[PDB]
């Protein structure tokens, strides 16, 4: 018979910073700042700062010194980690609740303080070359990368991790400018639960008062299609095809949220057939060895990556693919049923629901909402924009996949990987 | 008390290398008594009569 | 502002000559003994004043093997004299002393 | 606002109730719009034999291929098709299938758990597929070094026991296995009183009951009354075994004293005394600075790429210890540190870092217990191993009591002096000679 | 220059190692006592004093 919730509490300051807090009764506290400072705002002269940057985040600041921040936060078993995506780096700290405040003064400083000293940073730069190895050793890493390097030619084009030629190049002043230009106000959000809006209030008002790099969530990524190939010897064809769809937060991004579902992202039973998965049944019908197929769905704030991502053996390669291909378009051609388009929305609403369960996943929700969006927006309404979707729109985003300037990566022996050209 | 013993040795006294070396510093004491003893003794023993310790009763003070 | 302190500054003036590293082009930080305290602040050091540094030692090292001295004019000024080295220093002694702080508790 | 001592008391009462029949059946409210239900049998490998061994994971895998009410295909499709998770674990002592799904489901996710785990239709044409697919896993399985080297040490450490025996079993048996011996098994082990009915999340505890009663109607009902045995004690050796590899880039060794297991009020402060040294990785962030000495050695002069202590739970039984991963000249060094650091726990732990240890815990066990999934699996899996769900309150309490006596006492105890189960993997040229490393089980200065 | 070791860890650890090295004494005396077989000392034991 539990706590009847606290709502959530969400608050815009003038210089148009973002506080969002929930009081969820809880023994931990988690605290996000979340800022627009994601690796799409490096430009061609200091490509990779922002991967130094994310792991920069325990070296000395204005006082809070390197050992400090590692030792206090250890000494009450905090965590303290910083999380990028194309668009948004999210530091986020936690720990019981009667230690948020030494927590939060750990993370203002990180944020807000960052000495950035010469020989701490050259300590780092080989960290990179570990982070970057670590990270590319799973062949999706390198495709999604390609991927997104072969789509766009600017901005969202820009790798996740470092460039090679820029380990060991990255400066103190670059990190300093990439601070100074991108963790503004107008840029940031910040996110706690189990703590309480007045304190977020006071520690934003006192603390993230900061303005002066630029505005724009924007150079604006200029789509432009392409292929990107990396001949590996992995006996097994990873490879993601992909068309221009639409930016999150638009209705026509939740047409490809459900079309998403309806062609089939991950599994739900372990070891099943994925009965329901039109694009893994499609290619089953043609292909009799070892494969993977699943719907790609990347959405950025002035864009988005529709398509599938496909794994099979080296000579399979174009067979899925192709196999793929069509059965997308066999939905563009009108071929989709409505108990089809019900059974994905299910799929999508629970996965949704399902997905903001932790503190972990919900904080994250909460901090990205706020900067793509500038607002907090409820499950019950979520589901009802995702119940709104027509059964058309869906064909139609499918019919916007097959007719679209394309963007094809893949990596393995890829002699029998089709072109784009072929397909 | 005749298998829990080895047992009992080891808890109290040969867990610890302190309370090991006592034991064997200890333990080497009382047992240079004891073998100088025994062994002269059984040395003794085996001459009866030959040796100083046992004619000097003949020829007095 | 002062008389007095103008003197005791004309005595560490006097020690300074008396010293007599200058002498062979050295700075007072130059001459510090390393320790590990010491040896980290050189590694600390940015590329020029490590470079500036190595040639002091080197041209000094090579006039005290030779058994000489420089021209009066090529000597060290008391004033002229930078303490490089300093700021460095007292900032790693700074973070050790933290970690000894932490260490206690 | 709120003090973290009262806040681990407004979380709720885990409800518990019995069915007629053994079947216990428990539930957690919270207000989440989502659940996870499942069934936590006390099925595991501890209870097979050489002969048995690896039918439970031929069940697992058999598991959701079809009932007698949904044949082959169709659970799936009606799972996938409510946007619901179904998933499977077995352990050497555990099996449990759970579903994710909406809180308005839980009805038919009940019905369906309960279809699966008494009306599993075995069919002939599957068992067959299901071999190639088992096969199979065990080659891939062969690769993971980590893997390996866990059923290495358990099978060194438990050496003689049915806890040395891996959860998949051997190659022959997995091709030799028939649908009598799965059956057999089946019926053996998938009895009322071994298993709990767990979930949390938006439901109430009544309605849970209800559909309990509907759908585990009559397993154990009448059955029971022959030829259930309790588990035997599992002897620890403490032994080596040593795989050598040189084709292989780096070295796996796993180290472990005996545990008491899963009753025992000693796991607390040894959890702590674990927490203390910790785990590393080489993608730590920030390195030279971190509490634990060794972590901090480790990452300074690049000893290993990863370590993480550990203190697996059996019966009566566990294996407490660490395990690494490093270049070939690092297996020495390596080495020397970990013990040297159980050694310096034995004997002389401050008060301050147990403290450490101590909250280090606590973050861990409230950051664990995150939503419906790993609070529906440690309702399940409590009420198997303790007969109760502890309050975190109660841990918090079993926590506070813990210093460094507390820790210097428990470690002394369970770490020094001991004979450790060693298992090693991969170049393995510079791993200590065993003699060596029973050695630095104990220190010559204390 | 030794003012790095006092705080409450040092104590907590000093007190750790002291039933140990209250032990190690009583091994190097007892060991003295008897290797040079002191006379003055060893008159107290009973069965040991062999004159």
């Amino acid at each position: 018979v539990p706590p009847h919730p606290q709502d959530l509490e969400f608050t815009r300051l003038p210089n148009g910073l973002v506080i969002a807090s929930l009081e969820n009764y809880a023994p931990a506290s988690r605290i996000g700042l979340f800022i627009k400072a994601g690796s799409r705002y490096e430009n061609s002269n200091n490509l990779g700062t922002s991967h130094l940057l994310r792991l920069a985040s325990s070296l000395t600041t204005k006082g809070a010194s390197s050992f400090k921040i590692t030792r206090g936060i250890e000494a009450v078993g905090g965590k303290l980690s910083v999380t990028s995506t194309r668009e948004n780096m999210a530091y986020t700290v936690e720990c019981l609740r009667d230690d948020v405040d030494i927590l939060m003064e750990f993370l203002l400083n990180v944020t807000t303080a960052p000495e950035f000293r010469r020989w701490e940073v050259a300590a780092l730069q080989p960290q990179l070359r570990i982070d970057k190895a670590v990270a590319l050793q799973n062949p999706q890493a390198h495709v999604i990368e390609n991927l997104h390097a072969a789509a766009y030619r600017n901005a969202l084009a820009n790798s996740l991790y470092c460039p090679d030629y820029r380990i060991g190049k990255v400066t103190p002043v670059e990190l300093h400018d990439y601070v100074q230009n991108h963790f503004t106000s107008a840029r940031m959000a910040l996110i706690g639960l189990g703590v309480s809006h007045p304190v977020l209030k006071q520690v934003a008002e006192q603390f993230l008062n900061i303005r002066g790099g630029l505005g724009l969530s924007g150079a604006k990524a200029k789509y432009h299609g392409g292929e990107i190939r990396e001949q590996n010897g992995d006996s097994l064809v990873h490879a993601a095809l992909v068309a221009e769809s639409a930016a999150i937060g638009s209705a026509e991004a939740n047409a490809f949220s459900v079309l998403q579902h309806v062609l089939g992202a991950g599994p739900h039973v372990k070891r099943g057939s994925n009965a329901t998965s039109s694009l893994y049944q499609a290619v089953a019908k043609g292909v009799h060895q070892p494969f993977d197929v699943s719907a790609f769905n990347a959405s950025y704030s002035d864009s988005g990556l529709f398509g599938f991502y496909t794994i099979s053996q080296a000579a399979s390669a174009g067979d899925v693919i192709k196999a793929a291909y069509n059965q997308v378009k066999t939905i563009a051609q009108g071929n989709l049923s409505n108990p089809d388009v019900q059974a994905a929305k299910n799929k999508l609403k629970a996965g949704y629901l399902m997905s903001v369960e932790s503190s972990e996943g919900f904080l994250d929700e909460v901090g990205s909402q706020a900067l793509a969006a500038g607002s907090y927006t409820p499950p019950s309404t979520v589901l009802q924009q995702i119940d709104a979707v027509a059964d058309a729109d869906v064909i139609n985003a499918a019919k916007k996949f097959v007719s679209g300037r394309k963007s094809m990566a893949a990596s393995g022996n890829l002699g029998h990987t089709p072109f784009i050209d072929e397909l | 008390v005749a298998p829990t013993l080895t047992a009992r040795l080891y808890s109290l006294l040969f867990r610890r290398t302190s309370t090991f070396a006592l034991t064997i510093v200890v333990g080497a004491l009382f047992f240079e008594r004891a073998f100088d003893q025994g062994a002269d003794a059984i040395y003794e023993h085996i001459n009866e009569g030959k040796l100083w310790k046992h004619i000097k009763h003949k020829y007095e003070n | 502002v002062s008389a007095s302190s103008r003197w005791l500054e004309g005595i560490r003036k006097w020690y300074y000559n008396a010293a007599g590293f200058n002498k062979l082009g050295l700075m007072r930080d130059d001459t510090i003994h390393e320790n590990d305290d010491v040896k980290e602040a050189i590694r600390r050091l940015p590329e020029n004043l490590y470079d500036d540094r190595v040639f002091r030692i080197k041209r000094a090292l090579d006039l005290s093997m030779r058994q000489q001295i420089l021209p009066k004019e090529q000597w060290t000024k008391y004033e002229e004299d930078k303490s490089y080295l300093e700021p460095y220093l007292k900032e790693v002694i700074r973070e050790r002393k933290e970690r000894e702080e932490w260490a206690k508790k | 606002t709120a003090t973290y001592a009262q806040a681990l008391q407004s979380v709720p009462e885990t409800q518990v109730s019995q069915l007629d029949n053994g079947l216990r059946v428990a539930s957690e409210q919270s207000s989440q719009p989502t659940c996870t239900v499942g069934v936590w049998i006390d099925a595991g490998s501890r209870y097979e034999s050489e002969k048995n061994n690896g039918a439970g994971y031929f069940v697992e895998h058999l598991a959701f291929k079809g009932t007698k009410n949904r044949p082959g295909n169709a659970l799936e499709k009606e799972v996938e098709s409510m946007g619901a998770h179904l998933n499977a674990y077995s352990t050497r002592e555990h099996t449990a299938y759970y579903i994710k799904a909406l809180s308005k489901d839980l009805p038919k996710a009940v019905e369906l758990l309960a279809d699966i785990v008494q009306n599993c239709s075995l069919e002939d044409s599957q068992i067959e597929k299901e071999r190639d697919v088992i096969l199979q896993e065990l080659q891939e399985n062969d690769t993971s070094m980590r893997d390996v080297v866990f059923n290495y040490l358990h099978a060194t450490a438990f050496q003689g026991t049915p806890l040395a025996q891996s959860v998949e079993g051997p190659s022959e048996n997995v091709r030799k296995l028939s649908r009598a011996d799965l059956t057999e098994y089946l019926s053996r082990h998938y009895k009322a009183p071994r298993m709990v009915l767990a979930a949390a999340g938006g439901l109430e505890h009544r309605q849970l009951l209800d559909l309990a009663q509907k759908h585990f109607s009559g397993l154990s009902g009448t059955y029971d009354e022959d030829a259930v045995p309790t588990l035997s004690p599992c002897r620890f050796t403490g032994s080596q075994i040593c795989h050598r590899e040189d084709g292989l880039p780096l070295a796996h060794v796993a180290i472990a004293v005996e545990g008491p297991g899963w009753a025992h009020p000693d796991n607390v402060a040894l959890q702590v005394a674990n927490a203390i040294i910790g785990h590393y990785d080489c993608t730590y962030g920030g390195g030279a600075h971190l509490s634990s000495p060794l972590a901090s050695i480790a990452a300074t002069n690049k000893l290993c790429q990863s370590f993480q202590t550990f203190n697996i739970c059996y019966a009566d039984t566990g294996l407490l210890g660490a395990h690494f991963v490093c270049d070939h000249m690092s297996i020495d060094d390596m080495m020397f540190v970990l013990q040297g650091q159980w050694m310096r726990l034995c004997t002389s732990a401050t008060e301050s870092e147990v403290l450490r240890g101590k909250n280090l815990l606590r973050n861990a066990l409230v950051s664990h217990l995150d939503g419906t999934t790993p609070v529906c699996e440690d309702i399940g899996r409590s009420l198997l191993t303790y007969g109760r769900r502890i309050p975190l309150a109660e841990w918090e309490s079993r926590i506070a009591e813990v210093d460094a006596r507390v820790v210097r006492e428990v470690c002394s105890k369970y770490f020094y002096d001991q004979c450790p189960a060693v298992a090693g993997f991969g170049p393995i040229e510079q791993l200590p000679d065993y003699n060596r490393i029973r050695s630095g089980m104990f220190w010559l200065r204390f | 220059m030794l003012t790095r070791f006092l705080g409450p860890r040092y104590r907590q650890l000093a007190r750790n190692w002291v039933p140990t090295a209250s032990l190690w004494g009583a091994v190097g005396a007892v060991g003295l006592v008897w290797a040079t077989d002191w006379r003055l000392i060893l008159d107290w034991v009973p069965y040991i004093n062999g004159k």
